[PDB]
RNA sequence: AAUAUUAUUAACUAAAAUGUUAUAUAUAAUAAUCUAAGUUAAUUUGAAUAUUAAAAGUAC
């Protein structure tokens, strides 16, 4: 959502459209190690459910690859 | 001397012993009689 | 002998008229600008030279 | 006079938030033992940062002296300079702490800079 | 006894009320014509840190304190 | 009492009254229908299983001599779940025939 | 270069000098007038367990 | 400046100081502006940053009229 | 009381609720495009110093 409002406002701090970039891609620069849940694991979560979804019928036959 | 820290379940024991502790005088602070 | 509070008989809890000048070193948010400023991106100041010379 | 080990223990956390009558102040943070010597240093090293012609450094030094020689047992609390004005001149925090912050290292034990009247001992602790 | 627990318990634990008869336990009598709205219960989990990514509210921030282990 | 009056006659039956009130007093006075409770066997909890079971339904009626006990068992009923307690000293329910 | 304390003594002396990240180590580069720079004192970029704690 | 002294330097009427501000305007090709009443307190407070004692202001009263009460 | 001296230690067979480990460690968010001058080079100290030599800092 963040990089989707970051692309449609408008582009007063850097530059748009342009082939130069200010901002120049340094991912050595940044941060090397490791966080906590790079030793404990990613942060839980509520598991993503669906409530009161239909009782699945044809349940037993198999979906055709949808490229008809 | 003590060198290596208390485990955490070891505490949350003494925490239960605690609040056992209370749990006793809640009932001390109850009357000695009841009227029936 | 044990001791407590006296009731209130009126006005405030915390003193109000009374206030005890408060020790911190009193910097206004706007003046020096730290932190808890939420102001509005369309209300940013101070960009005299920046964005604000060109306004609108 | 021939006082044992434990005598004045510094060691308690006072009731007494101290009233500073300078512009501003710097107070003991935590329990210790100070030198004169140490204060004389921490004295000379805040003079060298004051404009003398707006400003008076005052050195608390009443406070008993200990045997171990003889030094100050401190507690919590205790003031120990004031920045006393001449004129209009009104330091903000910053530059007052500067200022303080020549004679900190000298003292042994932790300091805070408080501004004039009472110790807000909320705010400080 | 109508009063509850003894007197070891009275005076250690102020749970059980002052059983006084006629007076207030409270000093005098209340008027009849909220503690936490003042005390600040609120605990911050994650102590904020110094902006080290903006070059102004770096010097800002500046806390002048030296470190001093007890002797 | 130009409105206890016929709160006290006729409106239900009663036991409604707990005086607590001095046992020197209570043999000069008496108001034969109250439950003589003593002012400590109120607020200690002991008293909870003959009074009301319903705690927002009941109205109670404190009996006192002095008024600061008054005061004491109201809150000592109001910490149980008593919160309609009406104070009654001994010459007001005379007028009101309830003696 | 100088090693400061901890993060809070570490400050910006020129013009040109700036805050960069050895390996998680944060320190301070000048690329002009060297004697400016600043590390933060922490472990080695290298460390094993029983070799350092 | 007077806190490094601790004695003024001299006397000088409002008078003197409206004549010294007039010469100075901001534009010659509209002398008006800016206004005097305004632009006249640089030049006192300039003159006060030197250390000039003045009448109409830091002392009570106005210099003494000899012919009216 | 009367007398005498002194400068951790598990029957046997099972049961049994108290061992394992919470390791130091915090990131993203600056490369930072845009601009004429105008009390004023205040005054003092200084050979000099014009916001940035010293002094003095609630003039505007
Ligand atoms: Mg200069
Ligand atoms: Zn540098």
């Amino acid at each position: 959502i963040s990089e989707q409002v970051q692309n449609r406002v408008r582009s007063g701090k850097e530059l748009v459209g342009t082939v130069y970039q200010k901002a120049r891609r340094q991912p050595w620069a940044k941060y090397n190690g490791m966080f906590p849940y790079d030793y404990n694991g990613p942060a839980r979560r509520p598991a993503a459910s669906f409530v009161d979804a239909p009782t699945p019928t044809h349940n037993a036959e198999v979906c055709g690859t949808a490229y008809a | 001397e003590l060198l290596h820290p208390l485990p955490v379940r070891a505490r949350k024991m003494e925490w239960l012993k605690r609040d056992a502790v209370e749990e006793n005088e809640e009932i001390l602070r109850r009357p000695y009689y009841t009227i029936k | 002998r044990y001791y407590a509070l006296p009731h209130l008989r009126t006005g405030p809890p915390m003193p109000t008229t009374l206030e005890q000048p408060s020790g911190e070193f009193p910097w206004g948010k706007f003046s020096t600008m730290v932190g808890g400023t939420r102001i509005h991106p369309l209300y940013r100041p101070d960009g005299f030279f920046k964005d604000n010379m060109y306004p609108a | 006079i021939r006082q044992f080990r434990r005598y004045g223990d510094p060691r308690y956390i006072n009731n007494e938030a101290a009233l500073i009558r300078g512009q501003w102040g710097l107070i003991t943070a935590d329990f210790g033992m100070v030198t004169q010597s140490q204060m004389e240093n921490a004295r000379l090293a805040i003079l060298r940062r004051l404009p003398r012609g707006s400003f008076t450094l005052t050195m608390h030094t009443d406070y008993e002296e200990f045997p171990v020689h003889f030094a100050f047992k401190f507690t919590t609390g205790v003031p120990l300079f004031e920045i006393m004005p001449i004129s209009a001149r009104r330091l903000n925090q910053a530059e007052a702490e500067g200022i303080f912050l020549a004679g900190r290292p000298f003292i042994p034990l932790q300091t805070v800079v408080v501004p004039q009247g009472r110790v807000d001992e909320y705010h400080v602790f | 006894p109508r009063i509850p627990g003894t007197a070891e318990q009275r005076n250690w634990d102020p749970a059980i009320p002052l059983f006084l008869d006629d007076v207030d336990e409270q000093g005098r009598p209340a008027p009849l014509r909220d503690p936490s709205a003042f005390v600040s219960d609120t605990v911050k989990l994650r102590d904020d840190k110094r902006p080290y990514w903006s070059r102004r509210r770096w010097a800002l921030t500046d806390k002048f304190l030296v470190p001093k282990s007890p002797k | 009492d130009s409105h206890k009056l016929r709160e006290k006659l006729s409106s239900r039956k009663g036991i409604f009254v707990i005086d607590v009130r001095d046992p020197g007093e209570r043999k000069l006075n008496p108001v034969p229908r109250s439950v003589a409770l003593h002012h400590h066997d109120l607020l200690s909890g002991a008293s909870c299983p003959i009074l009301p079971q319903q705690k927002s339904a009941a109205e109670l009626f404190v009996l006192a001599s002095n008024e600061s006990r008054g005061l004491n068992s109201a809150a000592a009923l109001r910490r149980w779940g008593y919160d309609s307690v009406v104070q009654v000293d001994y010459n007001t329910l005379v007028e009101a025939g309830y003696v | 270069p100088q090693m400061v304390m901890s993060r809070d003594e570490l400050k910006l002396r020129c013009e040109y000098c700036r805050f960069e990240w050895i390996h998680d180590t944060l320190c301070v580069r000048c690329p002009a007038q060297p004697s400016h720079d600043q590390r933060e004192m922490w472990l080695h970029s290298t460390w094993m367990w029983g070799k350092q704690q | 400046p007077v806190p490094l002294r601790g004695h003024y330097c001299a006397l000088m009427t409002l008078e003197m100081a409206y004549e010294i501000a007039k010469m100075k305007p901001l534009c010659w090709g509209r002398p008006e502006y800016p206004l005097l009443e305004t632009r006249v307190r640089r030049v006192v407070g300039q003159a006060r940053r030197m250390g000039v004692c003045f009448i109409g202001v830091d002392t009570p009263y106005s210099s003494p009229v000899k012919d009216m009460t």
